[PDB]
DNA sequence: TATAATGGGAGCTGTCACGGATGC
DNA sequence: GCATCCGTGAGTCCAG
């Protein structure tokens, strides 16, 4: 729902 | 002839492109010196049409004589203005969109 | 995009909206281009679609996008269309209108039941183009431009052009009307009467139509153009030929108030 | 002349300063008199001290201060700029490893100041900040509306700081906690404040069911900081759980001062429902290390208590004034300070890490343009920051004193119910329960009372006497509604003998409930009536005889009064008229004694007891913000002895110091041949003779010539294509000489636009070949007079770039503004109305022939008609006229105080001494009764009215005592068959006048996308023809003329050109066309991806837009 | 036709009325502190005491102006139906009557004042209560009936 | 089926008309799929494409009625009758 | 509105829907307006 | 009121068409000049100027009267459109 | 730029767009006025000959929105340039005089 | 064009009452 | 079958 916060999960996985 | 009915209907990328006149590749307005529409923009005179009646952006054609003719140097048609209420453009998407409406 | 009177310029809210969608596009296909791994490509589509979005219905789905230091969404084409500001209920089933005017009511004894008072300037403003087509008849003007240059400035109206108005009306009627329209009966036409000054004059029998009083209430008057918008206001719209309720059928025009008190 | 008051009423303690509700509070704001060490943590000061130290290098705030004014308050207006004073603060950036300290003194900018009268100039535009009432911040407890027996606990910190909290006991027996639309468990943030089973057994145990369901096992098996850590992911849902940040994220939500922020009234309140004590403004303290409660345990076993039925708690009403607090102009400029310096801080703390991390100062590390952005916006385009409505001065003077509940953190108009918009029983001597906007407005938008004030923690007091015993003291004691509910408070008018309750029962009040109470359980008392309503309210005299309704009409439109060249005070006044002119400041006192020097036109020199010579500029023809005049005119003579606070000059709209919002005329009640049917109003032409009802009012024109990439824009006398004639009055440099009159048409300013590049049609090809004449470089683009308006040019200023001490914005060569100024007689269509809400239109003027007259040739001046008075059931209006007769005939006015004033049998006795001068004068000049007086008396004794058989003389005063006297006819001579009343009565020109609404158009501008007329009077645009009005067409069922309406009268390019040349050359007008906003829809549903194909009966395409658009 | 103060009579009903009430209310008052009757049935009482007492004084009111003034021009406006209806008059002649809270629940103590007499500055602020409900409702009421009118009209259109 | 005044002009079968009353995306949706015509039976529809309304003088009952004087009319009427 | 029989043509709905809405605002022991709506 | 209105509504089945016979007259009459009018010399609509008694200028007052008379007729497919647009601009030319 | 959209009082009831006129469309005016002298001037122009009043159309452009030049006209009537000129010349004069005369195209100066 | 730097920041609350989908 | 969420409405004209 919140972009920032899905991108940003999608950064911490690496 | 006379309007008698009106039909509504969903419109495909290939109706959407034969309603285009060009495409938008540029996300610039105007010139910030001439003041003039910016080329392959969101106001260019070769897409949507001349800004002023039957004549051309550099001022090649400036009178009826020529209509339909479009400008070999700027790229306009020479018409009247009132088309650039009329025209559209389009943009292509490089990943398909869904349209919000019949999504949400 | 359209440049004020003083010089600044005014944009609508797509252009802005367009400019995020194609620069959000743009980006895709250079990201594409120069192989980018897939948690960039993923994160611009999920922007490009967001554009998209906000384009055809901003607020629609998540925080609705604003201009830089506003707290005002952009108007999208959804929101274009749709409300009571929107494109159906603002432009289309109801239009501002020319050869219009208003003006405060006064109460109107002497007219008859048929007619209104209608200030002189008023007139002469809402019947323009009759008037300069009958100074032309008439010797008052060589030609039609000559005729409205001299209609232009107030102190170049000799007395005249005001008998000419008198011709030019003659016969027809002309619509007043006052908000709020709640039945049929808040639009009648009137043989308008030209009188000096500034306010309208209206008969007090219609008073109980319009729900009109003259505690400072004002009326729009509109001037019906055709021979056909003529024949209808004369012969359906006109106040003497409406005498009933369309809703009891009981008498809408009758004696009230100081009439009644002195019978 | 005589003024005889009436009211046995003493008032122990005068009027507040009626503006003080602006003025102390936005000076406790800025404490500029205040020596910077001896500054209290509030305002300005507090938002500094909140916003520093900036910690990240640390950045330390030490003290500010305010200049002085650049420009005057004059010169504001005049140059367009903002009253306003530079703000400096000194800050000092302490290296905390070095120790190094550089200290700097920054300017972050200018601050708005507040004017004498409570008012602020804002780009020369007078403004006022509106008070807001809101909710007080609090812990309250109101009742579940889901289920009956069952609370929910509100905790509301100040708006924008800190988010609402609301504890519920579910159904299934667990308490919750709702913060941010999240609710989890009460036991877990419990478990991170640091409580065990053993505190919440013992301190919550006494109600046995509840507490039970507060327990939970798993969370009191794990420690503080797993609970913390659980309620971030709680909260947070896909952040990662590290402690820090938990930390960070509960504190600032909780406990951290700078982002939640308690009011100090808040605080006060929750210390006050709760018994507790609390260290500070926030629900908890980060001390130690660990998080310490503060506020939610009492509010949790409150909630509980309650839920049981424990005897001392109760629900709130949060539409108490108690409950209901008011944030004054200190407050939200305050406000909006602190957002500023908050952003400040932001810009400081990243420029902490960016260039050089050693050398640095204050004035590199900080950056003002947030704090200036923010002060701006709250000053220029807020909802609470208005345009000043300075009509007359009691319009102003009301304004400061208006309460809104809208605003921004405060309600829209679709969140206020009936809840809102009522009058509480606690808004007695607080908010006024008469003055209030009639419309969508009512009740959000009131109005201070006159003898209430808002104290520092922002709830409204009013004054009450105490009684000790029988005896009524002159102390003072100003209650807050809460306090107010402890006591026994009577009435003002209850009977006195001395400082004792002369009456066995007395009217009282027991938390607003009216009750008959013996004087020993009287407990104090009101100070007057006059402070139950606001000061327009005040101004009504009779008001007990008028309902509400009407009332409200009066004070509102006493607010809409126009200052008249000979305007006067009323016969019958309240006495506040005098009061109202001294706060607001139309009129000029004197500041000591001493003796008049010097009377001019625009000076008046005193030479006062210290010897010195002051000299008051006066202001002289100034337009106000809605154009009428503002100017002082001397009302004192050379060598006169004054004293202090006696009258120099006479403001706007005053007379003799006397608030002079109308005039008193001779009006008689009766119908007229129809001329005042339905609130109409018939006026007599001696009034237009005599100059009553004429006011002076200023239009302002401007004009800007500025840089074109075409060529300069130039202002010249020289013209194209005028005449000397159309340039007569012109001076050499285009502008409009001073003393001449211009009307419609008429040139102001001259001024020529190079014309844009444009091929000549060649059809002026052959008419410039024609007649050798060739095309000018530039055009006509002069400013000229808008239809219907006009005047005397009575000043001109012009701006130019390059002289000395002007600057315009960007591309702009100069700037010229034109004042016209025009002497407005009364006419018809002007609205009159007088203080009562009876109010109407003048309908006809008739010549003074006609006019009824007395016996004695005296024409009335105003006829109103008496079927208003019955519905409306407002009387006040009648006994002012009664009074009025009375001493229009005794030549004296009168003060009759609101509800305690003139009763009848005193306007009886009056009525009776003012008939023996209205006929013992007759019957000494040698005259009888008249043959139609007898005739007229017959007829009212047939009425009983009078008794028969007495004197013609007995009968004629037996009619004056009701107010009632023979009338004639000017038309025939023959009497009225009946006696009428008439008397003096008060009436004032209202701002709606027929020259500023009358409008019409032919044709004009149009607008942009949608090609429809214009809107609005000043942009010459057409009347809006609705959807409810093309209903009325429909349902005539005249087709043509809506099909007119929506094509031909507007819209319809090609339908409107042919038809305007159809009308201009006698044809008939032409069968229309397709609508441009249709295809403006037709394209706009084409950009959404919809195709709209508008067919014909064949099912084939049909192209509207005629080949254009298509490839 | 003219309106003087004095043309709103005040009948001499009008203390009788009000002096029989009173004896009333102390009845109903001695009913209740012996424990008869509850607060409920006590107020209930009351209430319907005092508007029958209004009806009664508007009858006073209007049977006095039809007898001995007929030609009042209260009377007049109000009968021909120029202006005017019984229960503004009585306000104007008789008693103002019962207001009621914010709440909706009406006061006890009736106004016994008329706008000829005047009103307390007590008996005004209890009359705001109920003008202002009465203003807000019609504020918030012409909303509901615009939008219903424009319902019909999408409706009923063809 | 009984329903209220709301649904059942969102309901009508011209979508100009429902689109032009409310829900203007629901009802443009569902009808750009269903590929719908208006007829343009209705006075909203007419009016929004600034056509001659059916009803009053526009009604196709006295819509196309025709005025002549007696001289004319008997002037076609042997102009006519030669023929 | 003229005690006769329709003319052929009137726009009867519209009619219906302004002479229902037009006394709205005065619809006032009493249920009114919002059963009106109910309705 | 308009002269003898309640006998024009009485001439016709529906007020609408009394509208549209009323318009579509006063559009002969402006378009021929009136010069094709049914009226007398002594029924001709007056009109008082400063002059004198002029010809009324209003072509709806002329065709209301006109109908009074009970010299036209009025009815559906009366004659094809173009052969009476050009037998009365032959009867009466422009 | 500043937005159309930007709001104009505390209502949603008015944009900034909604107070700006349209300045590129030619009012019912200005059409009315350039379809006058269109008619004017054809009707002085029938007062020429229709060869004089023909070169003369041809010159300015009132024909095909191009200005001939004099060898152009005079290739076209077959005359000499000089005599195109000529003629052109003679049709200009009693074009003014007419003018003079009639005074009927001297409003359309403005 | 090269010290090393590696998960944001602002929220915003006093309707209200329908219809229609989606949760036990 | 019954709660609960989301979405969409909530009078007109004028004037600022
Ligand atoms: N919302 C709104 N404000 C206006 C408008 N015209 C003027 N104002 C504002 C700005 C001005 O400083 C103030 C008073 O100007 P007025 O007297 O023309 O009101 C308008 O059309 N709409
Ligand atoms: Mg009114
Ligand atoms: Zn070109």
């Amino acid at each position: 729902s919140d972009p920032v916060r899905q991108y940003l999960h999608e950064i911490g996985q690496v | 002839k006379e309007v008698r009915k009106v039909r509504i209907a969903l419109a495909s990328p290939e109706k959407i492109r034969s309603w285009s006149y060009g495409e938008v590749e540029k996300p610039e307005t105007i010139n910030y010196r001439t003041l003039k529409p910016e080329r392959d923009g969101l106001f260019d005179e070769r897409i949507f049409g001349p800004i002023k009646d039957y004549e051309c952006a550099c001022g090649k054609y400036k009178r009826q004589r020529f209509e339909g003719k479009v400008c070999e140097r700027c790229g306009v048609e020479v018409t009247k203005s009132i088309v650039r209420r009329y025209r559209m453009g389009h943009i292509e998407l490089a990943t398909p969109a869904a349209h919000i409406w019949f999504v949400k | 995009m359209v440049q004020v009177d003083g010089g600044r310029f005014a944009t609508s809210d797509l252009n802005d909206l367009y400019r995020r969608l194609i620069n959000r596009n743009n980006r895709l296909k250079k990201l594409l281009a120069q192989g980018a791994p897939e948690i960039i490509i993923r994160n611009e589509k999920r922007m490009l679609q967001e554009a998209v979005d906000a384009l055809l219905d901003n607020g629609r789905r998540g925080a609705p996008v604003t201009n830089p230091g506003s707290d005002r969404p952009l108007r999208s084409l959804t929101d274009i269309l749709s409300g009571k500001q929107g494109r159906f209920r603002q432009n289309l089933l109801g239009k501002r209108v020319d050869y219009s005017g208003r003006s405060v009511i006064v109460v109107g004894p002497q007219l008859k039941l048929h007619q209104c008072g209608l200030p002189k300037r008023m007139a002469l403003e809402l019947f323009k183009p009759f008037l300069l087509k009958k100074m032309e008849e008439k010797g008052i003007a060589p030609n039609v431009k000559a005729a409205r240059r001299m209609l232009e400035r107030q102190r170049d109206i000799k007395d005249e052009v005001w008998d000419a108005l008198e011709e030019v009306i003659h016969g027809k009627v002309v619509l007043l009307n006052r908000a709020p329209t709640l039945h049929r009966l808040g639009i009648q036409a009137f043989q308008p009467v030209l009188v000096e000054g500034q306010s309208i004059q209206l008969h007090p029998l219609v008073c109980e139509a319009f729900n009109a009083d003259f505690d400072g209430d004002q009326m729009a008057v509109h001037v019906p153009l055709s021979s056909f918008a003529q024949a209808e206001a004369r012969i359906q719209m006109l106040s003497a030929h409406n005498l009933l309720s369309p809703a009891s059928g009981e008498p809408l025009a009758k004696p009230s108030r100081d009439i009644i008190l002195g019978l | 002349m005589e003024i005889k008051r009436f009211g046995r009423i003493r008032e122990v303690i005068p009027l507040p300063p009626l503006t003080e509700i602006q003025v102390e509070s936005y000076r406790r704001a800025l404490q500029a008199d205040v020596p910077p060490e001896k500054r209290e943590n509030v305002g300005i000061q507090a938002a500094f001290r909140e916003t520093f130290p900036i910690e990240e290098l640390v950045l330390d705030f030490l003290e500010y201060r305010l200049g002085e004014p650049p420009f005057p308050q004059d010169e504001c207006r005049e140059k367009d700029l903002t009253y306003q004073a530079p703000l400096y603060a000194r800050l000092q950036l302490i290296h905390k490893d070095t120790g190094l300290i550089k200290e700097d003194e920054v300017f972050l900018g200018h601050i708005p100041l507040m004017t004498e009268d409570g008012s602020f100039i804002i780009n020369g535009a007078d403004r006022v900040i509106v008070s807001q009432i809101h909710r007080s911040p609090g812990v309250y407890f109101t009742p579940d509306p889901a289920r009956p027996g069952r609370y929910i606990a509100s905790i509301i910190p100040l708006p924008k700081r800190g988010p609402w909290i609301d504890l519920e006991v579910e159904p299934n027996g667990v308490v919750s906690m709702k913060v941010n639309k999240r609710k989890f468990p009460l036991v877990l943030l419990l478990r991170v404040l640091g409580y065990d089973q053993e505190t919440l057994a013992r301190e919550l145990g006494a109600y046995g069911e509840l507490v039970q369901g507060l327990m939970d096992e798993s969370v009191f098996a794990m420690r503080p900081e797993e609970a913390l850590i659980r309620l971030f992911t709680l909260l947070r849902p896909g952040d990662p759980p590290k402690r820090d940040k938990a930390v960070a994220y509960v504190y600032g939500l909780i406990a951290d001062p700078r982002r939640y922020d308690l009011g100090e009234a808040g605080r006060y309140k929750a210390e006050e429902k709760l018994g507790i004590r609390l260290s500070g403004r926030t629900l908890a303290r980060f001390e130690d290390g660990e998080f310490k409660d503060e506020v939610f345990l009492p509010t949790l076993r409150y909630l509980f208590a309650l839920t049981a039925g424990v005897p001392g708690h109760e629900v709130d009403d949060i539409d108490h004034l108690g409950n209901r607090r008011i944030r004054t102009v200190g407050e939200l400029m305050t406000d909006q300070f602190r957002v500023g310096l908050a952003r400040l801080a932001r810009g400081v703390r990243e420029r902490m890490l960016m260039g050089s991390e050693d050398s640095l100062t204050p004035a590199k590390l900080v950056n003002s343009r947030p704090l200036e952005a923010a002060i701006r916006e709250f000053f220029s385009r807020s909802q609470l920051s208005q345009f000043k409505d300075e009509t007359n001065p009691l319009s102003s003077l009301r304004h400061k004193r208006r309460i809104s509940a809208l605003g921004p953190g405060g309600l829209t108009r679709e969140r206020a119910g009936f809840d809102v918009r009522d009058v509480h029983r606690t808004h007695y001597g607080r908010i006024c329960p008469v003055e209030t906007p009639e419309g969508a407005n009512i009740g959000l938008i009131t109005s201070l009372a006159a003898y209430a004030r808002v104290d520092e923690l922002g709830f409204i007091r009013t004054p009450y006497r105490r009684v000790v015993g029988g005896v009524v003291t002159d102390e003072v004691v100003y209650m807050t509604a809460t306090e107010e509910d402890r006591y026994t408070i009577a009435q003002a008018n209850t009977p006195l003998e001395g400082n004792r309750i002369a009456a066995e029962r007395v009217v009282a009040r027991r938390k607003g409930e009216p009750v008959i109470v013996s004087p020993e359980e009287v407990e104090f008392m009101d100070v007057s009536p006059k402070q139950v309503f606001s000061v327009n309210t005040n101004l009504i005299p009779f008001l007990e005889h008028d309902d509400a309704n009407r009332a409200l009409m009066g004070s509102n439109m006493q607010t809409q009064a126009v200052p008249l060249i000979r305007a006067q005070a009323p016969v019958v006044m309240t006495g506040l008229e005098e009061r109202v002119v001294r706060d607001s400041l139309a009129a000029l006192y004197a500041e000591e004694d001493g003796e008049v020097a010097k009377v001019d036109g625009n000076r008046i020199v005193v030479r006062y007891e210290d010897g010195r010579l002051v000299e008051y500029p006066l202001r002289r023809f100034y337009r106000s913000n809605q154009g009428t005049a503002l100017d002082q005119r001397p009302r004192v003579v050379v060598g006169q002895r004054v004293r202090k606070g006696d009258l120099l000059a006479d403001g706007p709209a005053s007379e003799n110091g006397f608030l002079a919002l109308g005039q008193n005329v001779l009006v008689a009640i009766m119908p007229f041949d129809g001329y005042n049917f339905e609130d109409a109003i018939v006026i007599s032409e001696e009034l237009l003779k005599r100059d009553f009802y004429t006011s002076i009012h200023i239009e302002r024109y401007e004009i800007e010539a500025r840089d074109t990439k075409l060529g300069p824009e130039r202002i010249t006398r020289d013209i194209p294509h005028l005449s000397e004639a159309a340039l007569r009055d012109l001076d050499e440099e285009g502008v409009v000489r001073i003393g001449a009159e211009v009307k419609p048409g008429d040139i102001l300013v001259g001024r020529t636009s190079f014309k844009g590049e444009s091929e000549p049609t060649p059809e002026e090809r052959l008419l410039r070949s024609i007649f050798g004449e060739k095309a000018r470089d530039v055009k006509d683009t002069s400013l000229r007079v808008p239809p219907g308006e006009g005047g005397i040019v009575v000043r001109t200023v012009r701006l130019r770039r390059g002289d000395p001490g002007v600057e315009l914005k960007p591309g702009v060569r100069e700037v010229v503004r034109v004042y016209v100024a025009q002497k407005r007689k009364l006419q018809v269509g002007d609205k009159l109305a007088n203080r009562h809400g009876n109010k109407g239109v003048v309908a006809k003027i008739l010549p003074v022939e006609d006019m009824p007259h007395l016996p004695d040739g005296t024409p009335v001046d105003v006829i109103l008609n008496p079927l208003g008075v019955p519905s409306r059931m407002n009387l006040g209006q009648i006994l002012e006229t009664h009074l009025g007769l009375a001493g229009y005939f005794l030549g004296q006015r009168y003060i009759s105080p609101i509800f305690d004033g003139a009763k009848e049998p005193e306007i009886k006795e009056l009525l009776a001494q003012a008939f023996e001068v209205y006929f013992g004068k007759r019957k000494g000049e040698g005259f009888g009764v008249d043959k139609r007086e007898v005739e007229v008396l017959r007829r009212a004794e047939k009425l009983g009215l009078v008794t028969p058989g007495k004197t013609p003389e007995e009968q004629l005063k037996e009619l004056f005592l009701q107010g009632k006297v023979v009338l004639y006819d000017g038309r025939t001579g023959e009497p009225i068959e009946g006696p009428i009343v008439v008397g003096q009565m008060f009436i004032m020109k209202l701002y709606h006048m027929v020259e500023d609404k009358m409008h019409a158009r032919s044709t004009g501008p149009y607008s942009l996308i949608t090609q429809q007329p214009l809107g609005g009077k000043a942009q010459f645009g057409g009347q809006r023809f609705g959807e409810m009005e093309v209903w009325a067409l429909e349902a005539y069922g005249a087709a043509h003329t809506l099909q007119e309406m929506l094509t031909l009268k507007s819209d319809d390019i090609e339908g409107r050109n042919a038809a305007y040349e159809a009308i201009i050359k006698g044809e008939d007008v032409p069968e229309p066309s397709v609508p441009e906003s249709f295809r403006v829809l037709v394209k706009e549903l084409q950009a959404l991806a919809l195709d709209v194909q508008t067919l014909d009966e064949k099912d084939n395409p049909v192209d509207i837009f005629e080949g254009l658009a298509s490839k | 036709i003219t309106i003087g103060i004095d043309d709103a009579v005040i009948p001499e009903e009008k203390k009788q009325y009000l002096e029989e009430a009173d004896r009333k209310l102390l009845q109903i008052e001695q009913a209740y502190e012996m424990g008869f009757l509850t607060d409920r049935e006590r107020y209930d009482q009351i209430l319907q005491l005092w508007t029958e007492t209004t009806e009664k004084v508007t009858q006073a009111v209007f049977k006095n102006f039809e007898e001995n003034y007929p030609f009042n021009p209260l009377y007049v406006m109000a009968q021909s139906g120029a202006r005017g209806n019984p229960q503004q008059i009585r306000q104007l002649c008789g008693l103002r009557g019962l207001m009621q809270k914010p709440s909706g629940e009406t006061f006890e103590v009736p106004v016994r004042s008329s706008f000829r007499e005047g009103l307390t500055v007590l008996e005004y602020f209890i009359s705001s209560h109920g003008a202002r409900k009465g203003g807000a409702d019609t504020a918030l009421r012409t909303a509901d009936s615009g939008y219903l009118t424009r319902k019909l009209v999408d409706v009923t259109h063809e | 089926l009984l329903m209220g005044v709301t649904k059942s002009a969102l309901s009508t079968k011209s979508w100009l008309s429902a689109a032009s009353f409310q829900n203007t995306t629901h009802v443009l949706t569902e009808a750009a799929i269903a590929g719908k015509k208006d007829e343009l039976i209705g006075l909203k529809e007419n009016v929004i494409l600034g056509r001659l309304i059916p009803a009053g003088t526009g009604s196709d009952f006295v819509r196309f009625t025709q005025v002549v004087d007696q001289k004319t009319l008997k002037a076609i009427e042997e102009a006519r009758k030669e023929a | 509105s003229m005690a006769r029989p329709v003319s052929i043509g009137e726009a009867v709905g519209i009619v219906a829907a302004q002479s229902i809405g037009e006394p709205g605002t005065q619809l006032t022991i009493t249920q009114g307006l919002p059963r009106v709506i109910e309705l | 009121a308009e002269p003898g209105i309640d006998k024009l509504f009485g001439m016709v089945d529906s007020k609408y068409r009394l509208t549209v016979v009323v318009a579509k007259r006063a559009q002969q009459l402006l378009r021929h000049g009136f010069k094709n009018t049914v009226l007398e010399p002594e029924e001709r609509p007056k009109m008082q100027t400063l002059e004198g008694l002029f010809d009324d200028p209003n072509a709806v007052t002329w065709a209301m009267k006109e109908l009074l008379t009970g010299r036209l007729v009025f009815g559906e497919n009366l004659v094809p459109e173009d052969r009476l647009q050009k037998e009365m601009e032959r009867l009466y030319p422009v | 730029p500043v937005s159309l959209e930007t709001p104009i009082g505390d209502e949603k009831d008015s944009f900034y767009g909604d107070f700006i006129p349209d300045e590129h469309l030619p009012s019912p005016v200005d059409a009315a006025t350039q379809s006058l002298l269109s008619e004017e001037l054809e009707k002085a122009l029938s007062k020429l000959s229709e060869r004089e009043a023909m070169v003369l159309k041809l010159r300015k452009g009132l024909i095909d929105g191009r200005e001939h030049t004099l060898e152009e006209v005079g290739a076209f009537f077959g005359v000499t340039r000089e005599r195109i000129r000529q003629i052109e010349n003679k049709a200009l004069r009693k074009l003014k005089y007419h003018e003079s005369r009639t005074r009927k195209l001297r409003d359309f100066l403005d």
